[PDB]
């Protein structure tokens, strides 16, 4: 990379967005560990009626 | 469909309209179940846990890309009379799969 | 000076190579430098643009002649660097630019000419 006051300034702002992507995944995470966990509950249901029948 | 299972329960799964067979063995099962899922005009297959516990390191060669027959572990004969140990199952799935072993 | 004189003096069709501007930049530094000139970006001197103007200014086509002159500078940009002073500058000045591309060339494609860079 050319070394320059713009270069930089350049660098220094995909430094910021890619911290703010990382947050953002991790909020995504943890919708999907919530959505998972309501999604096992009932699997377990379905095994316990399976078994029952 | 197809169940690959004691020829006692494929007649009543008959009677449901869907052929099963059996030889009670995990090799010659994986052997036939490649042509099963071959000839898989149907988009699900059963199979005992006893026979083996997981069909996915049996047939994850051959079903490659394609996703319509879903393959599941059943209770087995066994399991007609004692039941099975359902909480156990899931917690080791979730254990895999969210890297942990959880809700304790 | 001796193409203008064949182009502008007897018709002829020139063509100028002029085989590395990175070591007349080099001479012009150093004797730039044992004179103490207030410098430009990297230790050249402030006037390299007026001198390399006054070189490549030296081409074209003059109206009621038959001659031309046509200028094929090369010069290695030092690291691969688009904004080093001396490419920057002969960019300044030139018209266009054909740049090469050393991804190209480790691919083993030959003439390694990237088209996007480049321009005329």
């Amino acid at each position: 990379v050319s070394p320059t006051r713009m270069n930089l300034l350049q660098r220094r702002g995909q430094l910021r967005l890619a911290q703010k992507g990382v947050d953002l995944l991790k909020k995504k995470r943890d919708a999907l560990v919530a959505e998972f966990f309501g999604l096992v509950r009932e699997a377990m249901e379905a095994r316990k009626a399976l078994d029952q029948a | 469909m197809a169940v690959i299972a004691d020829p006692e329960t494929a007649q009543g799964f008959r009677l449901a309209g869907l052929e099963g067979y059996g030889a009670s063995s995990a090799e010659e099962a994986q052997s036939l179940l490649e042509t099963l899922v071959e000839r898989g005009g149907y988009a699900l297959v059963a199979v005992d846990e006893a026979l083996l516990p997981d069909p996915e390191r049996a047939v994850e060669r051959l079903m490659r890309g394609r996703d319509l027959p879903v393959l599941l572990p059943i209770a087995g004969l066994k399991e007609a009379f004692q039941g099975h140990d359902v909480e156990g199952y899931m917690r080791e799935l979730v254990r895999k799969t969210i890297g942990f072993d959880i809700k304790l | 000076t001796v193409a203008e004189y064949l182009a502008f003096e007897h018709d002829y069709h020139v063509l100028v190579i002029l085989t590395d501007m990175t070591n007349y930049c080099e001479a012009l530094r150093e004797i730039g430098a044992a004179r103490e000139e207030i410098p430009g970006r990297r230790g050249y001197p402030g006037y390299m643009y007026t001198d390399l103007a006054t070189i490549y200014e030296r081409a074209g086509v003059v109206e009621g002649k038959k001659g031309s002159v046509t200028q094929i500078p090369i010069l290695s940009m030092p690291d691969d660097d688009r904004t080093h002073p001396i490419p920057d500058l002969t960019g300044y000045i030139t018209e266009g630019q054909i740049q090469l591309s050393r991804e190209l060339h480790r691919k083993g494609i030959y003439p390694p000419i990237d088209p996007l860079p480049s321009l005329s």
